[PDB]
């Protein structure tokens, strides 16, 4: 089994380049499903204001974590409550963002 | 470039990002499930030690550059800083999310 929480590589836009084989056991999502897709597509529709001005603040942040707690589809299509703690990747060289995770912790 | 490294449990590798396989060697798959502490450096071991339990009792901790054993014996010479994320529901550490820092090369 795995636990119900995962990660993902996913740009400033929510495009999931690449995401963590434990999907499967948080939403039922497969990884490949997300690859391409943006997580504001499978995110309550009166919470997707909220996720993408969280998404804005963590590219202010750079270099912090951000935790927005919302509704989240699953593979049933419900809408579950889950915290998604992204984190903005800045290049130690010089100032870029790579990548932002997104550690999708379920609530309750 | 950076490297996304989890470690829940014993610290160990819960997921590796990708970018592991360029800098240390070691295929992210094949830490999964592999105790962290079997590779945790040599005369650096301590360091990660200190800075690991320090971290468990504060959230987010940056650990300087250590030398970092790679899948050949070498030390790479990389800065990592850790965030222990908590589950929501029982209250508790879920996961460390250490994000690695490529600075220096391959000692």
């Amino acid at each position: 089994c795995q636990p119900t929480e995962f990660i993902s590589r996913h740009n400033i836009e929510g495009i999931f380049t690449f995401v963590d084989h434990r999907c499967v056991a948080t939403v039922g999502y497969q990884p490949q499903e997300l690859l391409g897709k943006n997580i504001v597509e499978f995110c309550h529709p009166e919470d997707q204001q909220l996720l993408r001005d969280s998404f804005q603040q963590v590219v202010k942040l750079k270099g912090q974590v951000l935790s927005v707690m919302f509704r989240f589809r699953s593979k049933n299509q419900e809408w579950l409550w889950m915290r998604t703690s992204s984190f903005t990747f800045q290049n130690p060289y010089s100032d870029e963002i790579e990548y932002i995770i997104c550690t999708n912790t379920n609530v309750k | 470039k950076t490297f996304l490294s989890r470690h829940s449990m014993d610290m160990k590798f819960t997921y590796c990002d990708d970018r592991i396989t360029e800098l240390i060697g070691y295929h992210p798959e094949e830490l999964l499930g592999r105790s962290a502490y079997e590779f945790y450096h040599a005369l650096d071991s301590e360091n990660m030690t200190k800075s690991h339990q320090n971290l468990c009792t504060k959230g987010q901790v940056v650990s300087g550059q250590y030398r970092m054993l790679a899948k050949h014996g070498g030390y790479v010479w990389l800065e990592t800083q850790g965030t222990v994320i908590y589950n929501p529901r029982n209250l508790q550490p879920q996961c460390i999310m250490c994000v690695n820092y490529v600075l220096s090369e391959i000692e």
